[PDB]
């Protein structure tokens, strides 16, 4: 489930 | 005028500008991924999907959205690919720039779209449809993604109703869009396997996703 | 009683049921080879295809044969649940595709099957979509691109006329499954090209040649 | 791109 980088933008401004 | 169409026009990203060869593209694509993410969240119905479904969709269609942008930007030109408003390279330089033969594959998509003289409104609807047509096996609420797909589909038909004939010709270009995105992925995935060319975290993550 | 000439002809030239009989991967390789032969005579029967130059007929078939075969596997699997009907007498589930040595293909194919099941694909729509996939080839080798486009437009028009009488319009929903059909075909081709390189499974000349062609 | 078998089936009016 390599997706930490993507999550960072999905849960921001 | 269609409500959804106007919204898509509003949230449409601003023109892109360039920031070695392969190196610049890897960085340019990394930024576009960021723009794509914000763009998606702006679409009516995307944010209603669970977080994981939002991830699954973006992870499986981000390259199509990108490739379609390149093509849309290359429409005014001939035998040339505009990865950015200030970054254009002929099919020859594409090879020189160390891009194997993605240039030819890309121009093939460009020519298919040029033959239909894609209008602004059709471009945005098609791009949104591509996002909503993800076939990611990881999607959980397939009925929801579908609902979003149909809303956009309806918007396209209403728009063309100025319909099904022209609408279908647009949809018939989607298989090529996906296949083209697939080739771009496989190329740059190998570009990170060479290690020589540098590239951000997001882009790297999305490539392996 | 319907009235669309193209739809009727397409229904008439549909190939007869396929039987794997009466080793896993080896059986599939043999089956696919026979399916290719059937696809070739089928294409030649399509009004509009045989009028294409011989070289263009080859170019089109070399780039779309796998999509035609894959759509056939999906169509046969529609009445099943989580299963793939490669042939009437050869059905496998995801776990079954595993052992057989198909790897991830089981899951890829089922995604397509489920996508078509959601639509409740009718026989008329299936033959039209299959012919449409053939006519929507994006092979760079096609010389008379306009003639191929004329064929595609004729089939597209026949689909619209058909929906306009029976069965977010319907035609578009069907067309939106084509990207997955092509992507699925690409995965099946990659896998079998792999089976070819590993050189452990006997494969017929036609199949080998077509695998190398659609691979370019 | 070899195309011998394909050609044979395509041109065999059978």
């Amino acid at each position: 489930r390599p997706c930490s980088e993507l999550l960072k933008y999905l849960t921001t401004n | 005028v269609n409500a959804l169409v106007s919204h898509l026009l509003v949230v449409e990203p601003e023109k892109l500008y360039a920031m070695p060869a392969v190196a610049t593209l890897c960085d340019l694509f990394d930024r576009e991924i960021v723009v794509t993410i914000s763009w998606a969240k702006s679409i009516p119905g995307f944010s209603s999907l669970s977080l994981s479904d939002q991830m699954s969709v973006l992870q499986s269609v981000w390259m199509e959205v990108l490739v379609l942008g390149v093509a849309q930007r290359s429409l005014p030109l001939q035998d040339e690919l505009a990865f950015a408003e200030d970054l254009v390279l002929d099919e020859e330089g594409a090879r020189a720039a160390g891009l194997g033969e993605l240039g030819a594959a890309l121009l093939q998509l460009v020519r298919r779209l040029q033959a239909l003289r894609l209008e602004r409104e059709e471009y945005v609807l098609l791009k949104a449809l591509a996002l909503a047509n993800s076939d990611s096996v990881h999607i959980e609420d397939a009925e929801a993604v579908e609902q979003l797909r149909e809303a956009l589909h309806e918007a396209l038909l209403e728009y063309e109703a100025g319909e099904r004939r022209r609408a279908g010709r647009l949809l018939l270009t989607l298989p090529l869009l996906r296949q083209t995105a697939g080739k771009v992925l496989a190329h740059f995935y190998g570009v990170k396997l060479e290690g020589k060319v540098p590239m951000h975290k997001l882009f790297l993550e999305m490539l392996e996703a």
